[PDB]
Parts: structure tokens; C-alpha cells; sequence
RNA sequence: ACAUAAUCCCAAAAAAACAAACUCCUAGCCCAAUACCGGACUAAUCUAUUGAAACAUAGAAGCAAUAAUGUUAAUAUGAGUAACAAGAAGCCUUUCUCC
RNA sequence: UUACAUUGUUAACCCAACACAGGAGUGCACCAAGGAAAGAUUAAAAGAAGUAAAAGGAACUCGGCAAACACAAACCCCGCCUG
RNA sequence: ACUUCCAAUCAGUGAAAUUAACCUUCCCGUGAAGAGGCGGGAAUAAAAAAAUAAGACGAGAAGACCCUAUGGAGCUUUAAUUA
């Protein structure tokens, strides 16, 4: 039953649904925003909040370090990351990875589009 | 060599002419039209033979009712109209029934002063 | 299971036409705060902002093919 | 062959989407002369004097003024129908007047005791366009009837039913038109409207009048008795009577129209 | 009256009938609006087909105010069916009917006024005293 | 003493009338029917005659369709039902992810 | 004797009515070759495939069928056996 | 209890067998002896969607058992008749 239960499911397995997260994050932090569907940007929210507060653990500590290596795979995210957008941030608590709407819908499946964007 | 021409679709324009207000493919497919005709038709007679029927129940009804009011019954009114020898309908005798109560109450009194020296020349 | 007789013309509109209600029809138009175009509600505009976000993409393309 | 009887079923299929409006020359199939109408009309009807002033009472102006106007367009020849308009409108005239003094003369003798307001309604109302011109109609008159501009309209109708009434009048004398009108005025009226017209308008004080002329006593309201009912219309038992006799009784849904009624009855009873 | 048509063109009758009915009765803007944000295969064509005939109407009547303008009557018929062969299990073709749309829109201007209030009391007991008496 | 919800057709009641293709009255095309047999006629095609965009005098038939799990064609019902179709970010072309 | 010629390859794949989880001959790799479950939501019943389970351990059932774990031992009928 | 593919929703493309016409309730009786269409009582404003398979002697095969036809065919003989 769907009773008291976070972590939807949105067709996809438990490997295929992280590894979903780890792309649509690489391509946020990346890009600084991206355009997803509503329901795969809702659930992105949280773990986007999660990476930005393990980037603001600490560069030196290993928890943080093994953790950032472990969602991201890629060399180039890592210290734009770090070094630029977590000092930023540094005073906000919740003030990150805003939702919004898009307008129209796509042409085949007509999906609800949103996008995600950091505070610039 | 001859042809079908507009024979059928003039016999089939005909009958469903005739089926029109019919409900359905009645009043449009040509096979149901003739079924329902063939029904409406029996039935157009049966219904003209009971409504004589019909309307002579309700010619008795009303007669009682207003043979009750003067407290004798159909049948009592009935015998005494024909001791009196009274051949007027039923239908006449409702709508005096209904339109002259003055008539009917003439003949009801008539009923009754014949039906009190019947019993009193039988005692 | 098969059908057992040919639905009727009645029963067939009343089936296709009330329970489903057609297509409700709510608002959902309003008017746009920068442009003043006619877009949907708690959305953002079609016309204003699609222009600046493909002008943002050609701007963060053209930085990213500039750093590289 | 198939193709008339489908020429037939098409012209037949095509007059149902297109109504054609009735002409009053091409209505008769045959030809029309004036000599077969007015022999005609002389076998039917008991007696037909004065052909000329039968046939200038279905004449009207509009034929002649459309005449003339096609005369002075064409500009071809020049005739004068004028005669026929001042002949007409005379007849007209004294058609009138001479059908007020017999309808009159009519309510005078049949009904002595109808008070003046009671005969000028009942003549006002007899001698009402719409009834008169319904008459007309159903007598089949405006087949008779002459109109270039259209052969419907009451105007035509009326004035061409009233010249032939001073028709009548002028050539078959008095004696014969006392025989037509009457007869079919009263069967035309057969209803209670001859009295309910004159009622439209406080029927209880109409009564008063009435009472306080003839008999000179105020008529009095009183309730004998009441039956409710609360769901459609409660029945409620009025009495009206006059110097403690009973004139009249009957059942109401509200008092007033109750009143009404019995005021209505009471009415047509003092009438005769 | 301005009157607009487009056929042979290919979608459902049932599904275009939808969004027909949806702006029938309404005006210009309201079915303007409801028909561009409306979500469906029709939508886009009827709003073709609405913008095709406003265009129609300005040019070709030489309206003075568009706000007088509104649809009067939307209908949707039925054209030719192309018939394709569905191929099924065990050696069995069905046939699959791709259906055919004749989109019609007459538009009369004035004013749209349209009235489906009914009073319950002044209805029942009107119908119910004239009833009675007949 | 048998197996779904009661009363042996409603409800009740207590301890001379109503009522049929029968008979009569009124009118006239004067008194049913299955298989089967007999008589008299109508719709359609064509030919001779006549008439010419509507008909009758006869002759001649591939001559009157509601059915044969009929034939052919068109169009419905089922039904908007079953069925067909799980990567992503961008960007003008790459990156990440899966087998 | 001009045997300095003639054809074809290299085009895209094809048989099963279908752009069909089914089909076939030969040489060598298993990767730097190649394909992406290429419409989206919902987390009901129920079904298919798969995973895990307290205590009992065939009490199920025509039969340990199925199924996770394993295969220690017993005794017959028929046929020798490899086919 | 969980996972995935369907079922469910929306959008696109849009079947099939079946089908005399259907305004399609139940009980007690009757009716070719098992009635939603008959009778009498009981019940009931009008229309869908997701589900359960009792009924419409459901759909699907002109019973493969039985018997009938002076039917057919295979096989076997000391049936009879013989190149
Ligand atoms: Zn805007």
C-alpha cells in the first residue's frame, strides 16, 4: 500500500531509479538548471539538497569526500561544486534548488514540465 | 429481360410511410416497419372491437355511482328500468348520469316506488 | 464473452454523453504580469520567458565554448 | 413511366422547403369571369339584384390605384376606373349606418330587458373586424374578392364584405339582408364571451349599478359555509342576496375570484 | 453569417466532437482560450479552424467589432474510411477502420446569449395548474 | 414431513345482476380457415395499335423476396474496449548511465 | 593464341500472409565491435516472472508436482546396454 | 511483505468473435415439463467506472457416443462370383 511511504517508484528499478538521480543531478549541477518532469524534479529536490549540504560539510573531511565520489562520478562537477557553488550558499539553510512550471507540454505524451534551478 | 426498378423501393417508400412515429429502426428499417405494422394493425382491430367493451364498463361504473347516491344499486336500477320498460342506452343514461341529475333521480324514484309496491303487492 | 444484441442509439448516447461529463471546463487563463499576453494559471508566460531561456542557452553555450 | 413520377415526387419533395404566396389571379384554375361568379352566386344565395354594384363590392382601391400606376408607367393608353371607388364607398357608407339601425333593432326586440352599457358591448362586439372578417373567410368571400397587392389582408376583406352588405341593402331591399346577417351572427357567437367582455371590468359594482336601477337594492356578500383544502385550491360557499332573498350561491378557490362569480352568474341571470 | 469547413482531414469524429461541443455556444475569446490551453488532437485544429474563420470574418464580412462575434453552431461530420489490414495471431487479419472528420463552424454575430436557468417553483406550479385544467 | 419469499390468481368477506365470432337491430362489397384444388385481377420488361414528357387492347417472359450458418457491397454493435511504445542532460552535436 | 579478354562482386537484405521473441551453411573474435526495456502517469484488486520469512519441516497432494536446499542410504517389475 | 511486466488514468492509432428487435428486477405458479416478455404479488428516478462469473439452457464445432440412410472409405476371409 502507497500509506505513509516517500520514494516513489515512477517505473523504474531501485538501480535504474539512482542512477536516474545521479544523471538528472549531473546535468543540474552541471547547467546550474535543468527541465524535467514535475514528479522526477519534486524527488530530485531532496537529494540535490542533501549533495549541497555534503558539500558543505567540509572539503578535507573523507565522510564528505567518499560520499560526493560515490553520487558523482565526474571529475568536472566535483570542484565546481565545491570551490564556487557551495561558498554561496554558505548562509542559506533550505534556500536551494528551486521548482517551477513550464507553460506548455510535450507534443507525444503531453508530460507536465518543470524546471529546477539553483538561487544565482 | 426486366428490372426491379422503383417498385420495391415505392412499396418499401410506402410502408414506411406508414411507419412513421414508430419508434427506432421501426420507423426507419423496412422489415421492422412491416412486423410492427402487421402487429399495429391486429391490434388496431382488436382495440376497436373492446372498446365497445371498455366504454360499456365505464358506462356501468358511472351508473352505479349514480344509482348508489340514491341509495339503490346497478342491478336493482337495472331490473327496474326494464319493468318499466325502458330501452334507453347505457351511454344516454350516464350522461343524463352525469349532465341531469333531476332525470335520474326521476327515474330513480320511479324505481323505488315501483320496487315498494312490488314487495308490498307480493306481501 | 460476446455481446448478446446490438446496443441501441439511446442507450449508447446516454453511456457516451452524461456520466463522463464531455470535458469539464474550468479557467485556467490569465494574464501574463510582464507581456500582458493571455497564458495558464500558477505558470509561467510562453513568450517572455522562452525567448530569454533559449537566449540563456546560447549565452551558456556560448561561455562554455569560450572556456573550453 | 418512371421519369414523370419522378418529375412528380420531385415537385411534390420540392413544395415542402418552399411555400409560394397565394395569387389571387392564378387561384382559380379555370377562368374567372365576372358573369359566372355573380350567376353563381345568384343560384346559391335566395336573391342577387344589381350585377354592376355586386361586382364594384369587390372592387378595391388598391386595384385601382395599382391599375393606374401601371397605366402612367407603361404610358401605353389611358382608361378611367375612377367611377368605380366613389360607387363603392358610398355603398360602403350607408352599409354602415344601416347595419348599426338593424343590429340595433335586432338586440332591441330580442332582448327588452338589456340594459344601454349591455347593448352598445354586445353591438361593439358583433360588429368587432376580427369575427366579421372570420365570417368572411369562412364564407369563402375572398375568392370573390379583387385585391392586386395581396388577397389576405382585413383591410381588403372587411370593406369588400360591407360593400356587398350595401350591396344587398340597396338592391334586395331590407327584407332579404335581415334574412342573411342574422343567421349567421347568433351562430357564430354561440359563447359566454358576449357577456364576459362586459365583465372584464368590476363585475360586482356592475352589479350594484344594475340592482340599484332596477330594483334599487344593494346587494350583499355573505359566506354560508367553507370547505378547505390546504394542497390546490380551498372551496369556499358565497352567497349573494338582496333584501334577505337569496339571488345566487357559489364555491370559490380565493374570495375575490369567488365574488367574481358569483357576481358573473348573478349577472347573466338578471340579463333576461 | 460566416460558415468554415475542412475535410478529408483524418482524426476521431467521437473525439473531435468533444471539443466540439465544448465551444459551441460560446464566444470568440472564451473558445479562443478554452481551444489553445484545451489538451487534445482536436484542440489544435479547431483552433485552426476558429482562427480561419475569424480571419474569414474580418476580411470577407468587414465586421466593425470582433467582440460581437461568437460561434452560433459547431458540428462534426463523418467522411470516407480508409480501410488497413491488422494483422492478428494464428494466420487471422483483422480490419482497422481509420476514420475520416468534416469539421463545420457557422458563426452569426450579435451578442451570445444563452439561458439554462429553469425557476423549479414558477415551472411546477405553472405546469401544474395548466395541467389541471386540461 | 422436504429442500429460494408467502397465500391452492389480489385484497378481503361470509358461514336476483354482470358477462362471448351466439341471437336481435342498423348498412352494404351476403354469411372464417392448415395441406391441396378451382375462379377472377394488380405491379414491372418488351413487341403490334393508339397517344407523345403520366395511359388500355392483346401477345411474349430471366415477371413481384424478409430468411437458405444465402451471395455481393455499404455501414453498425462490441468500443473509444482489447492491443501497440522504461534512460537522461544538453547542444547542434556531445556527455553521463544500462544491457 | 593475344588467354593485355566476357560475366558477377562493392549497392540494401532474406525464408514463415506482417518491419513476426520462431529458421538455417562456413571461418575466427568475445573487445577498442554493437543494441538502448526510446510515450507518459498511477503504486487498487487480480495475474505473470522474481526475492525474503517467525515456529513446525511433507502435517500438502493422485504422486516431494512445484520449490528453495541438495543428492545419504533401501527394496521390486520390465527392458541387456549405446539408440 | 517487496520488486518488475500487465491490469488502472491521460494522449496518439484504433480490433475481434457475437448480434431478430430490445424499455431488459425478483418470488410463487403455469407454459413442450427450468420465464426478464404469461399470470398474480414484491421491488424500483435517470446513466457510468473499477471488480465477482450465477443466469441470458452464454459464445465457439450442422455430436467424434446412440440410431437411421437399401451413404462412403480402409482392413480381413473357407461370403459369392473371376480377366
Ligand atoms: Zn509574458
Amino acid at each position: 500500500i502507497s500509506h505513509g511511504r516517500v520514494f516513489r517508484r515512477l517505473g523504474l528499478g531501485p538501480e535504474s531509479r539512482i542512477h536516474l538521480l545521479q544523471n538528472l543531478l549531473t546535468g543540474l549541477v552541471r547547467h546550474e538548471r535543468i527541465e524535467a518532469s514535475w514528479a522526477r524534479v519534486d524527488e530530485l529536490r531532496g537529494y540535490a539538497e542533501k549533495l549541497i549540504d555534503y558539500g558543505k560539510l567540509g572539503d578535507t573531511n573523507e565522510r564528505a569526500m567518499r560520499m560526493a565520489d560515490f553520487w558523482l562520478t565526474e571529475k568536472d562537477l566535483i570542484p565546481k561544486l565545491f570551490q564556487v557553488l557551495a561558498p554561496r550558499f554558505q548562509g542559506q539553510n533550505g534556500g536551494y534548488t528551486r521548482m517551477l512550471q513550464i507553460p506548455n507540454r510535450n507534443e507525444q505524451d503531453r508530460a507536465k514540465m518543470a524546471v529546477i534551478e539553483y538561487k544565482g | 429481360l426486366r428490372s426491379r426498378v422503383t417498385d420495391r423501393y415505392w412499396r418499401v417508400q410506402e410502408v414506411l410511410k406508414h411507419a412513421r412515429h414508430f419508434r427506432g429502426r421501426k420507423n426507419r428499417c423496412y422489415r421492422l416497419a412491416v412486423r410492427a405494422v402487421t402487429r399495429a394493425f391486429v391490434k388496431c382491430t382488436r382495440a376497436r372491437r373492446l372498446k365497445k367493451r371498455s366504454l360499456r364498463t365505464l358506462w356501468i361504473n358511472r351508473i352505479t355511482a349514480a344509482s348508489q347516491e340514491h341509495g339503490l344499486k346497478y342491478p336493482a336500477f337495472i331490473i327496474n328500468l326494464i319493468k318499466c320498460q325502458v330501452e334507453l342506452n347505457r351511454k344516454v343514461l350516464a350522461d343524463l348520469a352525469i349532465y341531469e341529475p333531476k332525470t335520474f333521480k326521476s327515474l330513480a324514484a320511479l324505481a323505488k316506488r315501483r320496487r315498494x309496491x312490488x314487495x308490498x303487492x307480493x306481501x | 464473452a460476446a455481446p448478446k444484441n446490438r446496443r441501441s442509439i439511446e442507450v449508447n448516447r446516454c453511456r457516451r454523453r452524461n456520466p463522463q461529463k464531455l470535458i469539464k471546463v474550468k479557467n485556467n487563463i490569465d494574464v501574463c504580469p510582464e507581456c500582458g499576453h493571455l497564458k495558464q494559471k500558477h505558470i509561467l508566460c510562453g513568450y517572455c520567458x522562452x525567448x530569454x531561456x533559449x537566449x540563456x542557452x546560447x549565452x551558456x553555450x556560448x561561455x562554455x565554448x569560450x572556456x573550453x | 413511366x418512371x421519369x414523370x413520377x419522378x418529375x412528380x415526387x420531385x415537385x411534390x419533395x420540392x413544395x415542402x422547403x418552399x411555400x409560394x404566396x397565394x395569387x389571387x389571379x392564378x387561384x382559380x384554375x379555370x377562368x374567372x369571369d365576372y358573369h359566372a361568379e355573380i350567376q353563381a352566386f345568384g343560384h346559391r344565395l335566395q336573391e342577387t339584384f344589381s350585377l354592376d354594384l355586386l361586382k364594384t363590392a369587390f372592387v378595391n382601391s388598391c386595384y385601382i390605384k395599382s391599375e393606374e400606376a401601371k397605366r402612367q408607367k407603361l404610358g401605353i393608353d389611358k382608361e378611367a376606373a375612377l367611377l368605380n371607388l366613389k360607387d363603392n364607398q358610398e355603398l360602403s357608407e350607408q352599409g354602415i349606418s344601416f347595419s348599426q339601425t338593424c343590429l340595433t333593432q335586432f338586440f332591441e326586440d330580442a332582448f327588452p330587458d338589456l340594459p344601454t352599457e349591455g347593448v352598445t358591448s354586445l353591438v361593439d362586439f358583433l360588429t368587432s373586424e376580427e369575427v366579421v372578417c372570420h365570417v368572411a373567410r369562412n364564407l369563402a368571400v375572398e375568392q370573390l374578392a379583387l385585391s392586386a397587392e395581396f388577397p389576405v389582408p382585413p383591410p381588403v376583406l372587411r370593406q369588400t364584405f360591407f360593400a356587398v352588405i350595401g350591396a344587398l341593402l340597396q338592391s334586395s331591399g331590407p327584407e332579404r339582408t335581415a334574412l342573411f346577417i342574422r343567421d349567421f351572427l347568433i351562430t357564430q357567437m354561440t359563447g359566454k364571451e358576449l357577456f364576459e367582455m362586459w365583465t372584464i371590468t368590476n363585475p360586482m359594482g356592475l352589479l350594484v349599478e344594475e340592482l340599484k336601477k332596477r330594483k334599487i337594492s344593494a346587494p350583499e356578500s355573505r359566506l354560508t359555509r367553507q370547505s378547505g383544502s390546504t394542497t390546490a385550491l380551498p372551496v369556499y360557499f358565497v352567497g349573494l342576496y338582496c333584501d334577505r332573498k337569496l339571488i345566487a350561491e357559489g364555491p370559490g378557490e380565493t374570495v375575490l375570484v369567488a365574488e367574481e362569480e358569483a357576481a358573473r352568474v348573478a349577472l347573466r341571470k338578471l340579463f333576461g | 453569417e460566416i460558415y468554415h469547413c475542412r475535410r478529408q482531414i483524418k482524426y476521431s469524429k467521437d473525439k473531435m466532437w468533444y471539443l466540439a461541443k465544448l465551444i459551441r455556444g460560446m464566444s470568440i475569446d472564451q473558445a479562443l482560450a478554452q481551444l489553445e490551453f484545451s489538451d487534445k488532437k482536436g484542440a489544435q485544429i479547431i483552433k485552426e479552424v476558429l482562427l480561419e474563420a475569424q480571419d474569414m470574418a474580418v476580411r470577407d464580412h468587414n465586421v466593425e467589432f470582433r467582440s460581437n462575434l461568437y460561434v452560433a453552431e459547431s458540428t462534426s461530420g463523418r467522411g470516407q474510411y480508409l480501410k488497413r489490414i491488422r494483422y492478428h495471431g494464428r494466420g487471422r487479419f483483422g480490419i482497422m477502420e481509420k476514420v475520416f472528420c468534416h469539421y463545420f463552424v457557422k458563426l452569426v454575430e450579435g451578442x451570445x446569449x444563452x439561458x439554462x436557468x429553469x425557476x423549479x417553483x414558477x415551472x411546477x406550479x405553472x405546469x401544474x395548474x395548466x395541467x389541471x385544467x386540461x
